[PDB]
C-alpha cells in the first residue's frame, strides 16, 4: 500500500512486537526473528557483533523449526545434537528478556540498563555452551550474564 | 472477572481444536475434556433475546459450566438446564444474589453456598 | 466462511457435487430395492 | 481476473489448508498409537503412493487395491472392506483366516517405506500392522505437503488479490473525477 | 451492489434468489440461510413453526461444512453421524422446491398449493429421521409430504 | 487492455506470446489455448489437419483443469488413466517449442525448420500413443518428431 | 502454486529416470 | 515444558549437591 510503502524507504529498522512472545512472559515482547535492521552489517557493528547476532537468529529459526517436530512425532526421535540447540535456545529467548526501571511501581522488579559489550559477550557465551549446567529460570529477566550467574545459586542454595 | 477469566481461556484452548474435533475418533482423555467444556460453554453464550440478565445471575450460570457441572450432562439438555437452573436460583435464593451485588465479588462463604446450590440441583434433573 | 470451496465452483467443488451424486445415486438404488422388498 | 473471482479463489483454499492441517494431526495422532503396538509384532487413501506400491511387486484385505487391478485382472484372487479406522486387532484378524482354509477352497521410517492355523495366523498379523504404520506414516507427509502447497497457493493469491484491490479502488475513482471534470 | 444493498432496510420480509441453486434445478431457487423476515419470532407464529423453520436453517448450515470436508476426503470416509446429516440435507433442499401453476410449460408437472400446517409438519417429519429410507428424488418438485410418499411408490414400481 | 483489445478484431491470425510459457523454457512461447487463426477449417487445411489440431488442444484443457488436484493432492490421488493424459501433456509442451534461427548466436542450438506435413505427422504419434515409454526432456528443443526419438537415445547413454 | 510445479516435476523426473533405465537395458 | 522441567529440576538438583 502506497501509505507504508513510502514510509519504509525512510526507515532504518523496525521493532515488531509479538502477542506470541508476551502470552509467553518474555517482556519485552519483542519478536527476534520478525525484528531487523538496516546497519546489522559486519562493516558497520564489526565483525564480533554481527556473528553473535547472526548465531542467535540461525539457532531461533532452528529452534522454532525442531519445536514442529515435537508436536507431531515426539521428544525421541529428536537426537542429542538436535535436544543440545533446542536446550540452549530457550535460555537464549529468556535471556532477550529484561526488567525495566519504568515498571519499578507496578509488579516489584529492579530495572536494569546493559551496555553494548555485556551484551554481545552475554549470548556469544551462551552460543558456545559455557551457561549449558544452569538452569532456564536463572536466564529468566536478569541485567547481565552475571546476573544470571548470581540468580542460579540465590535459587539453587534453598532448594 | 472471577468466572469469566477462566472461561475466556477454556473457550481459547477449544477453538484451536475445532475442525480437529469434527474429524477425530481417537483422541486422548487429555483434550477430550477440552472439547467437554468448549461446546458446554458455547450453549451457555447462547441468549433469548429480549430477556436481559443481571450480573449476579449471569455469574451463577457460568459458575456451573466452568467448574465442570455440566460435563456429564448432554449438550442438548444445557439449555433446558440454564432455564431450570436460573428459574431455582432466582426464586429460591434471593440472599445469595444479593450478597454478590452487595460485595461485588465471590467471597469465601458465597463459594461454598453457591457450589452447594449446583451439587444438590443437579443431582435429580430430568423428569 | 462455511461452504467456499463449492462457492468457488472449481474442480473442488465440482468433483464434489460429482461425488454426492455418485455416493447418493448407488444409495437410491439400494433404498428402491428396499421399497421393493417391503411391497413384496 | 475479477475482484470478486480471486476473494472466492482465496476463501476456497484457505479452507482446503485448515482442512488438510486438521488431517495431519489425526494422521500422526493414529500413527503414534500404530508404532507402540507395531514395536511388540487398506481402503482410505491420501497417503502417498503405498497402494500402487503394493500393485508394483504383484504383477512383477485392502479394497482400494482390488480398484485398481479390477479392469485388468479380477477372476485371479479370490472380498474385504472398511480397513483403517482402526489398527486390526487379533479379534478382527482372526476373520482373515476363517476366509481361507474354512472355505471352498513395510514400514521404516516416517519419510520412506518398502513394500498351520496359529502360524499363518501370525504371518497374516504382522503384514497388517506394518501397513497400518505405514499408510499412518504417509497420509501424515501427505496432508502436511497438501497444507504446505495450500498455504504457498494463498501467499500468492494474496498478493494478487492486493494487487487487484489497489487497482479497482483507483479506477473507480478515476470514473468520479472524470465525471465531475466534464460537469 | 449499492442499487439491492441500500433496498434491503425498506424491507420487512425478503425473497433472496441465488443462480448457484437455480442451476441445480430447485426451483423456486430460494436461499434458505438468506431470505428472511421480521415475523420469524416464536411469539409472532407459535414455536413450533419457529422451531422447525430454525431446524431446517441449522442442518443446511451445517451441510455447507462437510461439503468443505468432503471435497478431499470423501462421502465414503465421512463418519455414520455426518452421513445422516448429509442425507438430511439434500432432502430438505429438494423438499423447498416446488411446481407452479403459473409455470406449467416450463417445468412440464402441474402446479401445487401447500397450506400452512402441512409446511410445518412436511420439514418436521424430515428433520426428526423419518423418511430416511425413501430416495431423495422423490422429495423433488412435490407439493406436500404426502406427495413425496406417493411418489415413492411410482419409483419404486418403475425401477 | 484496450490497445490490445481493440486489434484482435483487426486480424486474421492471431499468435498470443504467454510469460508463463516463457518462463518455464518453452520458446517460443505460444500459447496454445489463446492463439487462434480464422483459416483453421476443415474445408480449408483438410480434415486430418482440424481433428488433429483440436486433438493437441483437447489434452493440453484436460491437462491444466488437473493443475488444482496435483497441487493439493498429488498425483497419486489422480486416476490411473488420468496419469497417461498428464503424461502426453507435457511431453506436446515441449514438442511445441523448437530451435530458433536467429537465437542460435544466444542459444547455441542449431535453429529449426519442420515442414507442415512432418508436423501433424509428429503430433498425431503423440496423441495415439506410439512414444508413452520415452522420456519428456527428449521432446525439448526440437524440430521434427524423428529426432526427438534420436535424442532420447542419446539421454539413454547416461549408463 | 509452485509446490504444485515442484511435487509435478519431481514425479515425472523420477518416471523419466525409470523410462531411461528401460530404454538402455532394451538398448543393450 | 515437562521434558525441560524435568532437565532444569535436575541440573537445580546437582548444584545443590554440588554446594
Amino acid at each position: 500500500d502506497p501509505a507504508p510503502a513510502t514510509t519504509f524507504a525512510h526507515l532504518d529498522a523496525t521493532t515488531v512486537l509479538s502477542r506470541a512472545i508476551a502470552e509467553l512472559g518474555i517482556y519485552p515482547a519483542v519478536d527476534p526473528l520478525d525484528s531487523t535492521s538496516r546497519i546489522m552489517d559486519p562493516n558497520i557493528v564489526g565483525s564480533e557483533h554481527y556473528d553473535v547476532a547472526r548465531g542467535v537468529q540461525k539457532i531461533l529459526q532452528d529452534y522454532k523449526s525442531l519445536q514442529d517436530i515435537i508436536a507431531i512425532l515426539g521428544m525421541d526421535e529428536l537426537s542429542e545434537e538436535d535436544k543440545l540447540t533446542v536446550s540452549r535456545a530457550r535460555k537464549i529467548q529468556r535471556f532477550l528478556s529484561q526488567p525495566f526501571q519504568v515498571a519499578e511501581v507496578f509488579t516489584g522488579h529492579l530495572g536494569k540498563l546493559v551496555p553494548l559489550k555485556e551484551t554481545i559477550k552475554g549470548f556469544q557465551q551462551i552460543l558456545a555452551g559455557e551457561y549449558d549446567h544452569l538452569p532456564e529460570q536463572a536466564f529468566y529477566m536478569v541485567g547481565p550474564i552475571e546476573e544470571a550467574v548470581a540468580k542460579a545459586d540465590k535459587l539453587a542454595e534453598e532448594h | 472477572k472471577q468466572v469469566a477469566g477462566t472461561m475466556k481461556l477454556e473457550l481459547a484452548q477449544y477453538r484451536e481444536v475445532a475442525a480437529f474435533a469434527q474429524f477425530g475418533s481417537d483422541l486422548d482423555a487429555a483434550t477430550q475434556q477440552l472439547l467437554s467444556r468448549g461446546v458446554r460453554l458455547t450453549e451457555l453464550l447462547k441468549q433469548g433475546q429480549y430477556s436481559p440478565m443481571a450480573i449476579e445471575e449471569q455469574v451463577a450460570v457460568i459458575y456451573a459450566g466452568v467448574r465442570g457441572y455440566l460435563d456429564k450432562l448432554e449438550p442438548s439438555k444445557i439449555t433446558k438446564f440454564e432455564n431450570a437452573f436460573l428459574s431455582h436460583v432466582i426464586s429460591q435464593h434471593q440472599a445469595l444474589l444479593g450478597k454478590i451485588r452487595t460485595d461485588g465479588k465471590i467471597s469465601e462463604e458465597s463459594d461454598a453456598k453457591l457450589k452447594e446450590i449446583v451439587t444438590n440441583f443437579l443431582a435429580g434433573f430430568e423428569a | 466462511s462455511a461452504g467456499a470451496v463449492r462457492d468457488a465452483g472449481g474442480a473442488f467443488g465440482k468433483r464434489e457435487q460429482a461425488e454426492e451424486e455418485r455416493y447418493f445415486r448407488a444409495r437410491a438404488a439400494e433404498q428402491l430395492a428396499a421399497l421393493k422388498k417391503h411391497h413384496e | 481476473a475479477t475482484l470478486k473471482d480471486i476473494t472466492r479463489r482465496l476463501k476456497s483454499i484457505k479452507n482446503i489448508q485448515k482442512i488438510t492441517k486438521s488431517m495431519k494431526m489425526v494422521a500422526a495422532a493414529k500413527y503414534a498409537r500404530a508404532e507402540r503396538e507395531l514395536k511388540p509384532a487398506s481402503d482410505r487413501g491420501l497417503c502417498g503412493a503405498i497402494h500402487s506400491s503394493v500393485a508394483k511387486q504383484m504383477k512383477s484385505v485392502g479394497d482400494k487395491i482390488r480398484s485398481i487391478l479390477h479392469r485388468t485382472h479380477s477372476d485371479q484372487f479370490l472380498t474385504f472392506k472398511e480397513v483403517g479406522r482402526r489398527p486390526p486387532t487379533f479379534g478382527d484378524a482372526s476373520v482373515i483366516a476363517l476366509e481361507l482354509l474354512n472355505s471352498g477352497y513395510r514400514f521404516r521410517s516416517v519419510i520412506s517405506y518398502k513394500t498351520q492355523e496359529y502360524s499363518l495366523a501370525n504371518i497374516i498379523y504382522y503384514s497388517l500392522k506394518e501397513s497400518t504404520t505405514s499408510e499412518q506414516s504417509a497420509r501424515m507427509t501427505a496432508m502436511d505437503n497438501a497444507s504446505k502447497n495450500a498455504s504457498e497457493m494463498i501467499d500468492k493469491l494474496t498478493l494478487t488479490f492486493n494487487r487487484t484491490r489497489q487497482a479497482v479502488i483507483t479506477k473507480e475513482l478515476i470514473e468520479i473525477i472524470s465525471g465531475a471534470a466534464a460537469l
